[PDB]
């Protein structure tokens, strides 16, 4: 066979530049094996070429035990993952491989990696809500059908708890197979996000399974939580294009992503963008959230979570993901340490599906009722800590305490937070939440206390904790 | 629209079947193929000098 | 004297500076036999090529291989100041630049270059372009051509687009 | 019609005969986007190329041992040592009245699956603005639709009005209602008076141009504008040069004798593109990781959109820029290079649209430089009386909170204030003309709405506008095709605003 083989010649770091001969060079994006010392293998990307026949390659592993002169086979093709119904239920790899110890993954075709995203006469769009099951999302923010969904926080607000709720009362019950794909995670998390999904059914080592597990945290290089995206999308589009099925990608965090191709891009021959940034950063973060929308073919309805850096909404790695996202769920760290759980900011969250055609003429005078009390709440705070509650009138005054209870309603427990809360889990539907947001701007809740809707469900539950907490 | 599509795809089918046809030809060593090839060549420079 | 050849800036202004100090009575010709002789015994020979790659050299293993790449050669005229200056300046690792640049002075200023189909062209040495090429394109298209991939490539892109 | 297919067929059979020039030069490197071309010493600046695979480039770094090209595509398909071609001519994109119902791309390529556009010309991507002997005053007018915007800060033809705001605040909103708001006379037969659009849709995803292009083609709104579509999916070329390829197209109304409105969508990601290829090219870098040219970048392509004189044609061209700030701070370093090149900024703050000011549009931070010398007569004299008194209001804002100790002065100018500030806020896509708007400015600003509650503001916009079209439509009709009011027209609308205003 014609295999073209390569010579390393240089190696600092996660890039290695190889040396073929002239003519038989690789193109980008390209994987190139490397035989070592044990039974694996070591997978490099082709990223450019430095000419001289010569191209710069990065190392989706450890590069520790390479020496000059190795031999470097080339694939001919790029990095080939498994796709199809055999991967649902395997925990795979960057490179495809299975690292969950149950053999290998039978699969009949092997799709790559690196792929164009769809046209502007292949996009079909949509106005549907999706119903998540929490009262400040069902109101606020509704998320779409087939669209993205980005759930921005800073470290330790509910960014990895927020996708993990969701996941077990939405993707639990849908029809089409679910593409968990974690990217710059940690260890812990991803040995228990594999155990619950066993104990709920629907990741069955015995029977039929439903998600697609990509592994792929911050124990690896540089080269494999960059390429991380791009393998466990590849298995999401063909289930969508070639079955048709609504597939729903969970990427946990979005914000590894960008993180991970500017620390090898100073060792690339690059120079440095705003913030210790990579030049191309709006350009590779187009080519892949533009892959994951909805065709003709099919529905993809992407839940990722964004991570703001140290609570900074204005960074190069926030603003520009806003712009290919239909809802955002903005998190906040100041309501997280009055108590909401979880931080559902109801003004910085906004949506495409808010409106009253979507929703309905009675769903959109809600939103815009709670928006404006909300907002109204924070001017007339500010006076009182210099001229006390002297100075508010008969309006102000029933404002107040209605800007108090409305907060504390729409923080439900979750079922994944049992653990942290001790409280069951509630689940209130849409049309629920709607009727109980209604009736209580109106005046019908008025005598209650505040108490009574912390940490509570629809209107039945409120109403329930007022009596029992009397007595 | 269905007879939209019913015509994009026998066309689209028709184009991919003419296609292979012309490609399996030229590697059954073509002899008229290789003649033509240098006389269009020796025609071409003549007519620029 | 600077001819019209660019050939680069920096990496290629090695050869164009000694060429107009070597185009002075008829000192052109013997400087093309010269430089071939130099990077055929520190290639393809295992015995002289132990400081190419090395940071070693200074004056002892520096002066000593442009002497005996001179003398016992085949050079007399100003063929051993070329290493001198490439030996001082470290750019002894780079040899085969420096000799493939002098060869195609002489061939632009006294013949053809380019291409044409299939393999190499013919290269005249006449005067005119226009007036070589079509003498020389039919009696080499009669004369063997093989013709044993730009054509197919073009019909097929042309087909995709209207569809 | 009788075998499509075989019409098409006889037509592309014949077409390569004349492609035995050679070309240009090889490649060295590649990544990036970048293309080290070896070689092509006729290629001229800012001249496009062609690769061996089929993607396109731009040779805009001209060395002397290389040509630094910059790919519209995937690097993939670039490897060393493929052979390049010249085009021979510069960065150009197709232009005339064609191009009117089509999504094009960034070089004048069709996307929505159309067929052929019938260019009437090819006019380059970089060229000269107008000077200062073949440009006039701006005298007309741009309706906008919102009652906010046509009394405040009115835009005019030739003029540049920049739409800055935060994430989600009323930045693409307002452009999206004055390009619909032509529908009145775009349709009719005066060729003056319409003014086609030019959306460009730069930085944006696959998704949101899909959704803005179909809800135009619902409300007979896509059949003349033009819509430049240029994801963040392609190139950095594509993306950066798609300011300066929708500025040549609009261009060739202004020269013949219409009007343009072209809306770069958005002005922080045309910056974010530029500097993206000028990284890559070994350049220095300046302020906010930006290259030496980043004023005059922006400044280029604005500048262009200007009103010509009687003997240029007499047309006109709008530039509406969206400037996408970062948390509300408009004195950064692309915020204030675009505010201080254009005639005006509308500022869009996030605090204000979450109250139910619809949409949130500052009126102490707004302005226009033009002022009232292109806008309509009869709106001109609603809105001399209404800018000084939303001005004091807004100072004397802060005692509403104390509504137990208000004086005579100050309750009148606090319940007018918040009449005229309500009666102004529109919902989405659903722009007034100036005859609707200048009757309801009208009945605030003398004191006809002062005895209704603020809670009804909403209810009587509706009923007022309902009930003049089949009383006194002569009224109605008269301010819309002379422009002004005489004498009798103030009296006529003074007696029915009274009648009305009893029920
Ligand atoms: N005056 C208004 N009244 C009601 N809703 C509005 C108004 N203006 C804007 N909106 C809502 O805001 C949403 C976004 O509007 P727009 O497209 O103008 O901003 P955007 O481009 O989404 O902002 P960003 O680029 O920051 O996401 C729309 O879905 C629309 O429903
Ligand atoms: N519904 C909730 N109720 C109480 N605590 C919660 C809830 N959701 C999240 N938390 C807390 O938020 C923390 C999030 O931790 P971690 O996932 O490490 O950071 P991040 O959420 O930023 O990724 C957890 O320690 C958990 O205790
Ligand atoms: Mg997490
Ligand atoms: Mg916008």
């Amino acid at each position: 066979a014609g295999p073209a083989s390569g010579k390393i010649r240089a190696v600092i770091g996660a890039v290695v530049d190889v040396q073929f001969e002239q003519g038989e060079l690789p193109a980008i994006l390209n994987a190139l094996t490397i035989d070592q010392g044990n039974n694996q293998k070591l997978v490099l990307e082709v990223a450019q070429h430095l000419g001289e026949n010569a191209v710069r390659a990065i190392a989706m592993d450890g590069t520790e035990g390479l020496v000059r002169g190795q031999t470097v086979v080339d694939t001919g093709a790029p990095i080939s993952v498994p796709v199809g119904r055999g991967t649902l239920g395997r925990i795979i790899n960057v490179v495809g491989e299975p690292i969950d110890e149950r053999g290998p993954i039978e699969c009949k075709q092997r799709n790559p990696i690196h792929a164009d995203p769809p046209s502007f006469v292949e996009q079909s769009t949509e106005a549907e809500v999706l119903e998540t099951g929490i009262k400040v999302v069902d109101l606020l923010a509704p998320y779409a059908r087939g669209g993205k969904i980005g759930l921005f926080g800073g470290a330790g607000v509910g960014k990895t708890v927020f996708i993990q709720e969701l996941i077990n009362n939405i993707a639990k019950a849908h029809g089409g197979f679910s593409v968990f794909t974690g990217v710059g995670e940690r260890t812990r998390e991803g040995n228990d996000l594999y155990r619950e999904m066993k104990e709920t059914g629907v990741i069955n080592l015995e029977g039929e399974s439903k998600v697609a597990l990509v592994f792929g945290q911050m124990n690896e290089p540089p080269g494999a939580r960059a390429r991380v995206a791009l393998t466990g999308l590849t298995i999401a589009e063909y289930f969508r294009d070639e079955e048709g099925q609504d597939v729903l990608l969970f990427v946990d965090n979005i914000f590894r992503f960008t993180q991970a191709g500017s620390e090898v891009s100073a060792l690339l021959g690059r120079i440095p963008s705003a913030v210790g940034y990579q030049p191309t950063l709006a350009t590779d973060m187009g080519l892949l959230q533009e892959r994951i929308t909805t065709t003709r073919k099919g529905s993809v309805t992407s839940v990722q979570a964004v991570y703001v850096p140290a609570d900074d909404l204005t960074d190069p790695a926030p603003a520009t993901t806003f712009a290919h996202l239909d809802a955002t769920t903005v998190l906040s760290r100041g309501i997280s340490e009055l108590g909401i759980y979880p931080a559902v900011d109801p003004l910085d969250s906004k949506s495409r599906l808010l409106d009253v055609s979507v929703v309905g003429q009675e769903h959109y005078d809600v939103a815009t009722g709670v928006q404006q009390t909300l907002q109204a709440y924070k001017s007339l705070q500010d006076i009182i800590a210099i001229l006390g509650m002297d100075e508010l009138s008969e309006q102000d005054k029933l404002t107040v305490e209605r800007a108090r209870k409305i907060q504390r309603f729409l923080s439900q427990p979750f079922a994944v937070a049992e653990v942290f809360t001790g409280i069951e889990g509630k689940l209130v539907r849409l049309k629920d939440t709607i009727a109980s947001f209604k009736a209580v701007l109106e005046g019908k809740y008025d005598h209650l206390p505040e108490n009574a809707f912390y940490m509570v469900g629809g209107i039945e539950d409120v109403v329930a904790k007022a009596e029992k907490i009397a007595a | 629209r269905y007879e939209a599509q019913v015509r994009q795809h026998e066309q689209e089918q028709l184009a991919s079947t003419v296609i292979s046809k012309v490609q399996s030809e030229l590697q059954n060593a073509k002899f008229q193929d290789k003649v033509l090839a240098q006389a269009v060549e020796e025609v071409e420079r003549l007519f620029a000098k | 004297i600077k001819p019209p050849v660019q050939l680069f800036g920096l990496d290629g202004t090695y050869a164009t500076a000694l060429f107009s100090a070597s185009a002075k009575d008829s000192s052109i010709e013997k400087t093309f036999q010269s430089v071939q002789k130099l990077s055929s015994t520190i290639s393809k020979d295992a015995k002289v090529a132990q400081v190419l790659s090395n940071p070693a050299l200074s004056l002892n293993s520096r002066k000593e291989v442009v002497s005996v790449l001179s003398k016992e050669l085949k050079l007399e005229p100003v063929v051993s100041n070329l290493l001198t200056v490439l030996a001082e300046n470290n750019r002894l690792s780079l040899f085969d630049s420096i000799a493939k640049q002098f060869s195609v002075l002489n061939d632009a200023y006294n013949g053809v270059v380019e291409a044409t189909v299939v393999s190499a062209k013919p290269l005249d040495s006449k005067i005119l372009n226009r007036l070589t090429k079509s003498i020389t394109n039919s009696k080499y298209v009669g004369p063997g051509k093989t013709l044993k991939a730009s054509k197919v490539n073009k019909l097929n892109k042309v087909l995709s687009e209207t569809i | 019609p009788t075998e499509v297919s075989s019409i098409l067929e006889s037509k592309i059979r014949g077409v390569s005969d004349e492609a035995n020039l050679d070309e240009t030069g090889r490649v060295l490197s590649v990544g990036d986007g970048i293309a080290r071309v070896f070689g092509l010493n006729n290629c001229q600046a800012e001249e496009l190329v062609e690769f061996a695979s089929g993607v396109k480039g731009m040779a805009l770094n001209l060395e002397p041992g290389q040509v630094g090209i910059v790919l519209f595509g995937s690097d993939r398909e670039v490897k060393e040592g493929e052979i390049v071609k010249r085009t021979g001519k510069i960065v150009d994109v197709p232009i005339g009245p064609g191009m009117l119902g089509r999504v094009v791309d960034a070089l004048g390529n069709p996307i929505d699956g159309k067929g052929p556009i019938e260019a009437t010309g090819y006019a380059i991507a970089q060229l000269k603005a107008p000077g200062i002997l073949p440009r006039r005053s701006v005298f007309e007018p741009m309706q906008t639709g919102l009652k906010a915007v046509d009394a405040l800060v009115p835009i005019g033809r030739g003029q540049r009005e920049l739409i800055i705001g935060d994430r989600q605040t009323g930045k693409t909103a307002v452009a999206l209602d004055t390009i619909l708001n032509q529908k009145r006379w775009n349709d009719g037969n005066d060729e003056s008076k319409k003014l086609y659009c030019v959306y460009v849709a730069v930085g944006q995803k696959r998704s949101t141009v899909a959704q803005l292009v179909q809800t135009l083609e619902q409300n007979d709104a896509m059949k003349y504008s033009i819509v430049v579509a240029a994801t963040a999916s392609e190139a950095a070329p594509l993306q950066y040069l798609a300011p300066f390829t929708a500025c040549a197209i609009a261009e060739w109304f202004r020269d013949n004798g219409k009007h343009a409105l072209i809306v770069y969508d958005d002005l922080s990601k045309q910056a974010v593109a530029y500097r993206q290829l000028s990284l890559l090219l070994r350049r220095p870098p300046g302020r906010e990781a930006y290259p030496g040219d980043v004023f005059y970048l922006h400044s280029r392509l604005l500048e262009r959109a200007a009103k010509m004189s009687d003997a240029n044609g007499g047309g006109s061209l709008t530039a509406l820029p969206v400037i996408e700030t970062q948390g509300g701070d408009v004195s950064a370093y692309i915020p204030t290079n675009v505010i201080s090149i254009t005639d005006g900024q509308i500022f869009l703050e996030a605090e204000l649209f979450y109250k139910g000011i619809r949409p949130a549009i500052n009126v102490g931070l707004s302005v226009s430089r033009v002022g009232s010398a292109a806008q309509v007569k009869a709106m001109k004299q609603v809105a001399g009386s209404l800018k000084l008194f939303l001005a004091q209001y807004r100072e004397v804002a802060a005692f509403a909170q104390f509504g137990s100790d208000l004086d005579a002065s100050t309750k009148q100018t606090l319940s007018r204030g918040e009449r005229l500030t309500q009666l102004l806020k529109q919902k989405q896509y659903s722009p007034q003309a100036s005859e609707e708007q200048v009757p309801v400015i009208y009945a605030g600003v003398n004191g006809f709405l002062d005895n209704i509650p603020i809670e009804r503001i909403p209810e009587f916009e509706e009923q007022f506008i309902a009930y003049l079209k089949a009383n006194e439509g002569d009224i109605l009709e008269a301010i819309r095709t002379k422009g002004e009011l005489s004498s009798e027209l103030l009296d006529k609308l003074k007696s029915a605003t009274e009648t009305f205003v009893a029920t």
